[PDB]
C-alpha cells in the first residue's frame, strides 16, 4: 500500500502532468492533426470508415 | 425576330449594360459552387443518409 502511494505518487503525478501538458494547445493541434491521419487511420478502409 | 418587327433595324445599339451579368455571373458560380459540394458528399459519406 505505501509501495503504491510512493511509486503512484509519482504515478498519479506524472500522469497528471501528462495530461496537463498535452492540453498545452498546440499538442492539442497534434491531436487534431494526428487523429486526422489516424482519421485517415481512421478512415482508411470502408469498414474503419466510420471513423 | 423575337423583336420581330419587320425586318431589321439598322443601327440600334444597346450598351453591353452591365449590372446583371455580375450578378447573374455568382448564380453561375453557385448553382456550381453548391452542386460540386452536394454531389461530393453524396460521393464518401457514403453511407445513405446525405445522398
Amino acid at each position: 500500500l505505501a509501495i503504491d502511494g510512493r511509486r503512484m505518487q509519482n504515478a498519479v503525478t506524472l500522469l497528471r502532468k501528462i495530461e496537463m501538458i498535452g492540453t498545452t494547445g498546440i499538442g492539442a493541434s497534434a491531436v487534431h492533426l494526428a487523429q486526422s491521419r489516424i482519421v485517415d487511420q481512421m478512415a482508411g478502409r470502408g469498414l474503419i470508415d466510420d471513423s | 425576330e423575337l423583336l420581330g418587327l419587320g425586318q431589321r433595324r439598322e443601327r440600334v445599339r444597346i450598351l453591353k449594360p452591365t449590372v446583371a451579368h455580375a450578378i447573374i455571373q455568382m448564380w453561375y458560380s453557385w448553382f456550381v459552387e453548391d452542386d460540386r459540394t452536394l454531389a461530393a458528399a453524396r460521393r464518401t459519406s457514403r453511407d445513405d443518409a446525405e445522398k
